[PDB]
């Protein structure tokens, strides 16, 4: 996995690989990491996979409650502070790591957050097994003042860095920008640098090929009237 | 503590046929989830149209390949140039693999080419030196993948004749090596989308009364 | 000694034009020895199709609590639970469990019967949802599997091709795992017709 | 301290009148107009936000509110009451359905929970 | 303990329980019954750790005979099969999992079919036509897998159970002191006392 | 699985095909049996490298005692040489269960059971590896020293066929061996998967499995 | 990890390299480890990242609800606080505070609570991996009642020494000054502090 | 079996059009402690080759010594000793690959990781890696350590394929390292600002270059960073 | 292996020994014979580790037949047991020591007595009336204490026998199919293949 | 142990505590440290007390054996002697030993010998467990071709700091002075360096 968050002049940019793996296998080339804790709060996450989705969901929900509670638009540090409360209770054992990027009416933000509870701020991170490919990236091109579209070059350069030279990560990169005072623009598969080349040959089968005991039509449906 | 073993990842393959043998694997070298090299060449030429194939522990799998090609050299000096036989070299790499019995060459081995009547031999042996002929065998990182494809498409295991419904069994028709090496770029293709280990090259070793002619093909650098 | 593979098995499934097909062997084993040769391992609540790999008393568990669950749902909404919608009740349910898990791979299989879209879904042990189009895998020959399926698999099958193309994938993965085996069961949905099949494999 | 109220305050007279309740619904009765209309595509709902001093910032007190992106409110009676249902019923939709489900309940399902909250609030202690 | 076996024939379900109970270096006992009768058309035989054996099956008897008697009405095979299964995977991630292996033998009178269920201590149910628990499925699979008949007479199933036990004293190491061979159809439970 | 076992006509070994690591079936067409001589058999289980090596090594020796002795080696002299070669390896890691399988004037038919601990063992049956408590059960109970050859070879299949079933780390193929005086003969290799059927419909077991 | 507090004639003032490390990798070169627990009381944290922003923040709670009732807390009043937290979670917690704060009446003071919890009231008071090459130094040039400026070379020699041979210290160093003025951050560079 | 004491961190290389460059700080860390300043970790044998040496400095000292008696060795007997018959990289990389994978397999490793920089006879560029369990490769760009973390995916997008080689000069690849050591600086714990770095070319031949330093460094951004979330002043 | 028992009584010494022999899960034989003959009126069984017991007892054999070859003369029962006693007491400090127990039963021609000396793997001899090794002595002992007499015939000696086999029947765990029994006395050594 | 040698413009001086711990037990408190192994080529020992004086004995050995063939070995000659016998055996060996020499031509010279057995030529060096408290100090306050008044001074200065935060170190200050005048021993007691 390879995950970053570059701050910018108006906004927060986050990116990330699309290849999840059951140890050294592909379970899915095409999964999508950035996930939405508020419309502009997003976050995406490394380590223990059900941990990040899990404790996004929770805190997602939270969130909520208390937007509507509050009657106010909700802010990254209250996402922040809840999620390192939660995590710090259970002392690690929700491997949680994750990058928190979003605007709010205070400004906009950028965090990285680790599975005991501990939190970082910065202009730029990067978080996954792919993550010193990335901030290597980052710490050779990154400057003060970035503009929207440097930023989300930046920041795909970094994803792409993970995806070439980090076994972890792999095909195609995913971008989320959080601007101030606009919509928060998801790009998925902002990237495509990795199709399948067509086979040699094609692998249908005639019909009739597979060997059959026996067929019985399935009631998938519920009790019949008369 | 030392660990005297590691582990560079790789796959190979090795497949016979009428009178032709291949013998491919992937140019990547890794440790962990880095990669040392794209291209680190890993299937070589012994001499007597021979090829062979080490993989697993890099190391120990050079050390054992440059001791083979260096037994066939002694080879020639013993026995008045006479031409080293797959079945003799298969002999004689399993007793450099189990002189090693109690601190193993830790690499799956497998070598190719034609037996004494110009048919396909391939030869697989275990780290200690237990070995076989076969018609058909992957090693390293990906063999579980590509093994039951090779069962399936190879020798069209579970597949019956249409009509027949199970009676009559697909026959095993007999494969040419354009064929085969098909088989073999698209069980590598396969492997490289679904194995974090495989990837950037293809290098194929084909064997024939000819010699031995390679090629080669890119796969995803990811 | 491992709990998700004591008793061995696996579970396919795999979407193609306008359907799903969803696959399992049927050992049932204790470690070497065979057991069971009629152990199913895909369930169907209404029109929707859960295969379960894994240690088996957690299969027969899981089967029993989401049969339990979607009965409730369906007396409360007055509607069958849809794939989408039993996924999320899937992983809920197992991350509810994350300190004390049951040791299981389940495959999420159907067809929404208002938009018509073939659904297929994996979780791990503890809920993380595996959301592939093509085909999701499970069980002690998932290795294999993903081999089969990576080489065999191309989209937009018609019902009777899909059928070849996961039978194969099952039958020649299983044949490669020394816990898989001994009977198979495939199942093709459509969107008001179901058909489940048995397959002749080698029994060792 | 403890609450030592462990027995209802509301129960049955010797008619078969559950007084409460009925005394409740007599508080619905004094309660400002509101009403709700069902359309082909949509439904409106409305009432009258009757300040209580020009000096109150009356856009401050919501009388109708949203309880899911999908879901509205509008109420007669007791405001305050009102506010206290719409935070549990808002939070129910998440604890008993979304968070389950992954998605928000349907109209009938989370009607059926403010529904079960108000019943309980007639016979708890 | 050790050795359970049970086989399902035609009209009956036969279970075989060896009859030895040993403490580490002493064989205590050479007639112990490792058995209960959970209602008048169900046996369970029972195999495992020391003392959780007696202490469940007691236990599953006793809710069995009060299901009964509430009820006035005799649960199905399937139906007690079910409940001891829930109870084992309940119990297997309990505080001190019972260590408890059984066999349930039953006729159902209402479908006049004899049937055999194997639960092992992690709750894992099958039903089978013939089935055992520990190293003994090892010894005697071989020998039901090539003689087994659906269509088999009570005494027919018998002697293919001789045939299994006589395999168990030839290749096993343990002397397990023969076993205590009970029938279950649909008159009931009674004991075969020469074996 | 492997066994061989005594008979009137000589001695029948029989063993199947697969072997693994861990659940991975890394073969179905392993050769169990190494032909040690053409009078001589071995079976193969434990380790397959130390069995291979040891075993070919054993024909060697067999070899140069019959250019010094000008006489065919016993059985029993064979098995003792390689006995006696495992148990000065003994405690190094050397995993071997072995029959080495005969028939010679002197000695008549004859198998010793030999182990990586240093067990040698004469006996007139023997099953070896995952499976063998499956065989043993079949052979136990049709076991006759009067069989026929061709009852003798069937029985052999059947037990392997038992264990290919039951066992999980048994199957892929049958091979089949008739050792005579005049040396072994080659009985063919038996796809299980197309055994087991032929096997069901004719002699009418495994009644459980359907087909 | 290297931090430090010094007490001054004007009161005090903390100081703090900026990097934090995951075995030999640098997971952040400019982190913060100056954290408000109130307007003139604050501390320098080493130990485990986690324990040590938990306890901040709790403490940070505490002075807030204390400061609500009772006006402003003492510097003393504030190092109880840190130092109940790590006594009572000590089988638990990671973590090694120095408290630094400014009165009116008391002037500057420090309190160090060292991995088991105990308080211990000093003129300066250093602490993290990187201190242990500076006990002689620091022991040798500090003084009581020095300037502002005295101080802030005393600290910015001091950490430029602790950074030099401590792989775990790094980046900026950064500093807190806190008296009757108010409170003043400052930062400074590699370039400068390297070649003192 | 032993664990490395005295320890050097990465050593970065790669191939341009007519050579190869190698850098290495000059750090001899003593676990955290960096006790050590002035370690030359490039080795040059002759005038065609440079080996670059991480890991143990003990073990470093030795192959030192190693190199500087094949030197010795070569030149006995040997009238061509600087011309034909001189030592090429490739055989002092034989040599030291020989020495590694020995002593791993006698269970007593030299624990470093080596590189191996230089240039043949024919011109051809030569760039190969060895280290304490004898295992060897060859890239286009190799690195040790946390070099090969950070500093390849940096040199990999100068020199990605064997065709880049020719399109690289001397002054884009000196940049590039010169790039990876400030990434390194910035990133690694066990770094250090002062490093070496030689050349080897086909026409200008080896140069080499002591006491460089990182320069160029932002740090001004750390400025406007306060607390860890949510605090202000 | 497991069980061997030994009795001097008045002109003969009896050993009977067990004849299982079990690789774990599966008895491979039940006609095991665990004896060497170490010269016509000396005798030898043997338990302990596997390969050991026998390689150990072969390697005996041979060195007292190759004695009886050089001097053309039978060494007492007591020189052949100091031998092999010290044989074992060599073993135990080695790189991998002999796990061999044994009793040795010979007929001293010249003194014209039975002689019965029991040695463990350690190389503890011990001259007895009745010996055994392992667990056997903690189930016979007791009878052999009770009914044990120094004028005993032969076939009372086989009775006492077959009251302590039977005993080790009854109460040990382990099947152990048998035993083989021979007696030493001046004529020889003989095998009671009626047992 | 706390131990150094420092070059100046005369030559080189050694320095070391007394102190040698058995746990919390001072075995010795009036230990010597400083070692001869040729007439101007001493060392401070640091680690196995065993190790250390079985590795000086056979380095005497060597250049003892040296001197009679070719003469006075050089300070470097006697460096290596010791780093063959430390990094041949160190699996085997814990020893941290300073080897310092005065020659005609080199005039004085330091190398140290950390535990690997590799070896560093410096200006100065410091070991032993009570030197990580004076790295800083050492760093601020050595300059180059220093008066033997000031390198006595400098020596006393850090070993006292070494000794007031080192438990293992303590007792007298030990020196040896190495110059072309000849070999001078120099003893400091408790009352005049716990003062400075
Ligand atoms: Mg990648
Ligand atoms: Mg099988
Ligand atoms: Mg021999
Ligand atoms: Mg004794
Ligand atoms: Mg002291």
């Amino acid at each position: 996995t390879t995950i970053v968050g570059v701050k910018f002049n108006n906004g927060v940019v986050i990116a990330a690989d699309t290849r999840s793996t059951q140890g050294p296998i592909v379970a899915d080339k095409n999964c999508a990491k950035l996930h939405r804790i508020s419309p502009k709060i997003w976050c995406a996450g490394a380590g223990t996979a059900a941990d990040t989705e899990a404790v996004t969901q929770l805190i997602g929900s939270n969130i909520e409650l208390h937007s509507l509670y509050t009657s106010r638009e909700p802010r990254v540090v209250s996402a922040l502070q809840m999620l390192k409360q939660h995590l710090f209770k259970y002392q690690g054992h929700i491997g949680a790591y994750l990058i928190v990027a979003g605007v709010d009416p205070t400004g906009s933000h950028l965090f990285s957050i680790h599975a005991h509870g501990s939190t970082d701020v910065g202009y730029y991170l990067s978080l996954g097994s792919g993550s010193l490919a990335a901030m290597a990236v980052l710490e050779s091109h990154w400057k003060q003042d970035l503009t929207k579209e440097e930023a989300i070059k930046l920041a795909s350069d970094a994803i792409q860095a993970g995806i070439w030279n980090d076994l972890g990560s792999g095909s195609n990169v995913d971008v989320c920008v959080m601007e101030i005072g606009k919509d928060a623009e998801y790009l998925r598969n902002y990237l495509t640098p990795n199709v399948r080349e067509e086979k040699q040959k094609s692998y249908k089968f005639p019909r009739g090929t597979t060997a059959v005991l026996k067929e019985s039509i399935v009631n998938i449906c519920d009790i019949q009237e008369e | 503590q030392f660990n005297p073993y590691g582990d560079n990842g790789g796959t190979i393959l090795g497949i016979a046929g009428e009178d032709f043998a291949v013998l491919a694997g992937d140019t990547r070298n890794i440790t962990d989830y880095s990669i040392n090299s794209r291209y680190e060449p890993k299937v070589f030429d012994c001499g007597d149209n021979i090829v062979m194939s080490a993989n697993g522990f890099a190391a120990d799998g050079d050390a054992l390949v440059k001791r083979f090609k260096n037994s066939v050299k002694w080879y020639h000096f013993d026995h008045n140039d006479k031409k080293l036989s797959i079945n003799s070299a298969a002999r004689n790499i399993q007793h450099l693999l189990y002189g090693k019995r109690f601190f193993p060459y830790y690499v799956h081995t497998i070598i190719a080419g034609l037996d004494e009547d110009g048919k396909g031999a391939v030869y697989s042996f275990d780290p200690v030196g237990s070995y076989e002929r076969e018609q058909c065998r992957a090693g390293g990182a990906a063999a579980s993948l590509i093994m039951p494809f090779l069962d399936n498409q190879v020798n069209f295991k579970n597949q019956y004749e249409p009509g027949t419904n199970g009676k009559v069994k697909k026959p095993l028709k007999y494969l040419s090596v354009e064929e085969v090496i098909k088989l073999v770029r698209d069980s590598f293709t396969s492997a490289t989308e679904r194995h974090i280990q495989v990837g950037d090259g293809l290098e194929i070793l084909i064997v024939t009364k000819d010699g031995v002619r390679k090629e080669f093909y890119e796969l995803k650098r990811d | 000694s491992d709990p998700s593979s004591i008793n061995g098995g696996i579970v396919v499934a795999m979407t193609g034009k306008d359907c799903v097909a969803i696959a399992c062997d049927l050992r049932l084993g204790s470690q070497s020895l065979g057991v069971s040769n009629k152990f199913e391992k895909i369930f169907h609540y209404g029109h929707v199709f859960l295969g379960i790999t894994g240690l088996a008393t957690d299969v027969t568990t899981l089967n029993e609590m989401f049969r339990y669950k979607t009965n409730l749902y369906k007396l409360k909404e007055e509607r069958a639970i849809e794939p989408e919608t039993f996924t999320q009740l899937v992983s809920s349910s197992l991350y509810e469990r994350r300190f004390g898990p049951y040791f299981v791979g389940p495959v999420v299989a159907g067809i929404n019967s208002k938009s018509g879209k073939p659904f297929i879904a994996g979780f791990d042990l503890i809920g993380c949802i595996d959301e592939a189009k093509d085909f999701i895998v499970s069980g002690t020959a998932s290795d294999q599997l993903f081999g089969m399926c990576e080489s065999l698999y191309e989209p937009n099958l018609e019902p009777e091709d899909l059928f070849e193309t996961i039978s194969q994938a099952l039958l020649n993965a299983a044949d490669r795992d020394a816990l898989s085996g001994w009977g198979a069961v495939v199942y093709i949905i459509k969107k008001d017709e179901v058909v489940k099949r048995y397959l002749k494999m080698r029994q060792d | 301290m403890t609450d030592r109220y462990s027995f209802s305050l509301t129960t049955f007279s010797p008619s078969g009148k559950l007084g409460q309740i009925d005394y409740a619904l007599t508080a619905v009765k004094q309660g400002v107009t509101s009403l709700g209309i069902k359309a082909t595509n949509g439904v409106v709902i409305a009432t009258e936000k009757k300040s209580s001093s020009p000096l109150a910032m009356s856009e401050t007190l919501s009388k109708v509110s949203l309880l899911t992106p999908d879901i509205g409110a509008v109420y007669s009676g007791m405001g305050p009451d009102y506010r206290v249902l719409v935070d549990k019923s808002r939070k129910v939709a998440h604890t008993s359905y979304k968070r389950i489900y992954g998605e928000y309940p349907p109209t009938k399902l989370l009607v059926s929970e403010v529904a079960k909250i108000m019943q309980e609030a007639t016979q708890s202690g | 303990m050790d050795i359970i076996l049970g086989i399902r024939v035609q009209d009956s379900v036969i279970l075989a329980s060896s009859k030895a109970v040993t403490r580490g270096i002493s064989v205590l006992k050479d007639s112990d019954d490792k058995t209960r009768q959970l209602s008048p058309h169900t046996l369970m035989s029972f195999a495992g750790e020391a003392g959780d054996t007696v202490q469940f099956a007691e236990y599953i008897q006793a809710n069995i005979q009060l299901y009964s008697i509430r009820e006035d009405y005799e649960l199905s095979p399937q139906a007690v099969s079910s409940f001891v299964r829930q109870e084992l995977a309940k119990s297997i991630r309990s505080r001190r999992p019972y260590q408890v292996n059984v066999l349930i033998g039953g006729y159902d009178k209402k479908k006049n079919k004899p049937e055999l269920y194997q639960i092992d201590y992690l709750g894992t149910k099958v039903e089978l036509p013939y089935g055992a628990h520990g190293y003994s499925g090892f010894y005697t699979f071989s020998l039901l897998d090539h003689h087994y008949r659906p269509d088999m007479t009570t005494e027919e199933g018998l002697d293919l159970l001789k045939l299994c036990v006589q395999e168990l004293e030839k290749r096993m190491p343990m002397d397990f002191k023969g076993v205590i061979v009970k029938i279950v159809d649909k008159d009931g439970i009674r004991q075969v006392d020469d074996f | 699985t492997t066994l061989a076992f005594r008979f009137q006509g000589g001695i029948i070994v029989a063993v199947d095909s697969r072997a693994t690591a861990g659940n991975w079936v890394a073969s179905q067409t392993v050769k169990k049996v190494i032909e040690i001589n053409p009078f001589l058999l071995g079976t193969m289980a434990g380790g397959a490298a130390d069995c291979q090596f040891w075993e070919t090594w054993l024909g060697s020796q067999c070899r140069l005692h019959e250019l010094r002795e000008k006489e065919r080696i016993s059985v029993a002299a064979a098995s003792k040489i390689l006995s006696n070669l495992v148990y000065q390896y003994k405690g190094a890691g050397l995993s071997m269960g072995t029959m080495i399988c005969g028939y010679t004037r002197k000695e008549g038919p004859t198998i010793y059971y030999v182990d990586s601990d240093g067990t040698r063992l004469k006996g007139d049956i023997f099953c070896v590896g995952s499976g063998q408590t499956f065989a043993y059960g079949v052979l136990d109970s049709n076991y006759k020293w009067d069989l026929s050859v061709e009852d003798a070879l069937y029985l052999g299949k059947r037990s392997i066929l038992a264990a290919a079933h039951r066992d999980a780390y048994s199957g892929g193929s049958v091979n089949l061996y008739h050792v005579t005086e005049d040396g072994w003969i080659y009985h063919g290799n038996h796809d299980v998967g197309e055994l087991f059927w032929k096997v069901k419909e004719e002699e009418g077991s495994f009644n459980n499995v359907i087909g | 990890t290297s931090i430090m507090a010094v007490t001054f004639k004007d009161g005090v003032i903390l100081g703090a390299d900026s990097r934090t490390t995951t075995g030999a990798y640098i997971a952040n070169r400019v982190t913060d480890k100056l954290t408000r627990v109130h307007d003139k009381i604050w501390c320098c944290r080493s130990g485990s990242a986690a324990d040590t922003q938990a306890i901040a923040d709790i403490v940070q709670y505490h002075l807030e609800l204390y400061t609500s009732q009772y006006g402003t807390p003492s510097t003393e009043t504030a190092a109880s606080v840190f130092k109940e937290l790590c006594y009572e979670n000590k089988d638990n917690l990671t973590a090694g505070i120095i408290v630094a704060g400014y009165d009116d009446k008391n002037k500057g003071e420090v309190y160090t609570i060292p991995l088991g919890g105990s308080v211990h009231k000093l003129p300066y008071a250093i602490a993290g991996s990187g201190s242990t090459f500076i006990y002689g130094y620091c022991d040798k040039n500090f003084r009581e009642n020095m300037s502002k400026e005295e101080t802030v070379d005393f600290i910015k020699h001091s950490l430029s020494q602790a950074i030099k041979w401590d792989g775990s210290s790094g980046g900026v160093i950064r500093m807190v000054v806190l008296t009757a003025a108010g409170v003043e951050r400052l930062i400074f560079y590699p370039d400068e502090y390297e070649q003192l | 079996t032993q664990q490395p004491i005295v320890t050097g961190t990465s050593v970065i290389s790669m191939k341009y059009d007519n050579g190869v460059i190698i850098a290495a700080d000059n750090l001899g860390s003593y676990g955290s402690l960096l006790r050590f300043n002035g370690v030359e970790r490039l080795i040059p044998v002759g005038d065609n080759t440079v080996v670059g040496i991480s890991g143990d400095i003990s073990d470093m000292q030795h192959i030192e010594r190693l190199l500087k008696d094949l030197v010795t060795e070569n030149a006995y007997d040997n009238p061509l000793a600087d011309a034909e018959e001189a030592l090429e990289p490739s055989y002092i990389f034989e040599y030291l690959a020989t020495v590694m994978y020995q002593r791993r397999s006698k269970m007593n490793p030299l624990w470093n990781a080596i590189i191996v920089a230089g240039v043949q006879s024919n011109g051809d560029q030569f760039l190969r890696y060895v280290n304490l369990l004898g295992v060897t490769y060859s890239s286009p760009t190799l690195a040790t350590g946390f070099g090969a973390h950070m500093a390849n995916p940096l040199l990999r997008k100068v020199v990605d394929r064997e065709s880049d080689i020719p399109k690289t000069t001397v002054q884009v690849a000196e940049e590039a390292i010169v790039n990876a050591m400030r990434v390194l600086y910035y990133r690694d714990a066990r770094s250090s600002r002062n490093f070496s770095l030689a050349i080897i070319d086909k026409n200008t031949g080896l140069t080499f270059k002591k006491n460089l330093q990182v320069e160029n460094m932002k740090w001004d951004f750390a400025k406007d960073i306060k607390g860890y979330g949510t605090q202000k002043i």
